[PDB]
């Protein structure tokens, strides 16, 4: 029911750089005004 | 808004179990169920007037 | 996705630009963890087409 | 200055109603040192 | 008292082979055929599968 579709071009994928973005929290704990 | 979600999974096959997220419109739904994925996935309508 | 759990952190800012991934700071937050338990190793993205 | 025990969370200090404002889902605030310094009752929502 | 009858009570499957250790809350129902040597399976039990 689905249908097979190919590309039509030419060149590999670009690249870009994360600069700081990304950030998330690495655990559950409520931390305030503190320095982890 | 072309972007829906995402797959899953290790074998993306019947064979084994994955992970869907798709937002269409109103609620997004996440099912873990033995889906066997098309060679070249997409959602369904866009539109019609 | 770890322990069992799969884990979706999100932000949403709006900007205007054409071809960059903006610089600055970014802060995700947590959107859900799901217990899925699911060993998982590729994935791949849906789109509206 | 009573034995207090909120949500699970136990001590021993002195209530007293607090001017702190909590996020809608914060139970507790901690000090610069990790001790519990306000809590919130979970029967009046009242932050103290 | 529940889970016995007196002809057997076949139900309450288990897996004994599985290529790797399972991780902390990990769920599997993959049923394959499970290769034990190295001649490959054909996903027919056999020989070593
Ligand atoms: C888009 O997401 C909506 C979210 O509500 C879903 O709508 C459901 O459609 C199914 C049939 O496919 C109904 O059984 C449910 O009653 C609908 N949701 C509700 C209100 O519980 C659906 O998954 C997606 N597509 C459609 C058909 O709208
Ligand atoms: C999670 O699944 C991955 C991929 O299916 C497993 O890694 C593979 O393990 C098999 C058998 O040991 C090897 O033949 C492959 O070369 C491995 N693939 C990769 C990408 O390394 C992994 O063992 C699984 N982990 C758990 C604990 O289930
Ligand atoms: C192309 O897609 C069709 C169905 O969409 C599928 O049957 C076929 O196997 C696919 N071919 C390749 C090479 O992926
Ligand atoms: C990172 O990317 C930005 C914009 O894409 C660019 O200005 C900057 O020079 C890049 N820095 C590095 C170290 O790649
Ligand atoms: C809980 O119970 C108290 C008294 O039993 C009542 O005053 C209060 O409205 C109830 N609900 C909440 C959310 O505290």
């Amino acid at each position: 029911q689905c249908v097979n579709l190919t590309t039509r071009t030419q060149l590999p994928p670009a690249y870009t750089n994360s600069s700081t973005r990304g950030v998330y929290y690495p655990d559950k704990v409520f931390r305030s005004s503190v320095l982890h | 808004n072309i972007i829906r979600g995402w797959i899953f999974g290790t074998t993306l096959d019947s064979k084994t179990q994955s992970l869907l997220i798709v937002n269409n419109a109103t609620n997004v739904v996440i099912k873990v169920c033995e889906f066997q994925f098309c060679n070249d996935p997409f959602l369904g309508v866009y539109y019609h007037k | 996705n770890i322990d069992g759990y799969f884990k979706i952190y999100s932000k949403h800012t709006p900007i205007n630009l054409v071809r960059d991934l903006p610089p600055g700071f970014s802060a995700l937050e947590p959107l859900v963890d799901l217990p899925i338990g699911i060993n998982i190793t590729r994935f791949q993205t849906l789109l509206a087409l | 200055c009573v034995n207090f025990n909120f949500n699970g969370l136990t001590g021993t200090g002195v209530l007293t109603e607090s001017n702190k404002k909590f996020l809608p889902f914060q139970q507790f605030g901690r000090d610069i040192a990790d001790t519990t310094d306000a809590v919130r009752d979970p029967q009046t929502l009242e932050i103290l | 008292h529940i889970d016995a009858k007196e002809g057997g009570n076949f139900n309450y499957l288990y897996r004994l082979f599985r290529k790797a250790n399972l991780k902390p809350f990990e769920r599997d129902i993959s049923t394959e055929i499970y290769q034990a040597g190295s001649k490959p399976c054909n996903g027919q039990t056999g020989l070593n599968c």
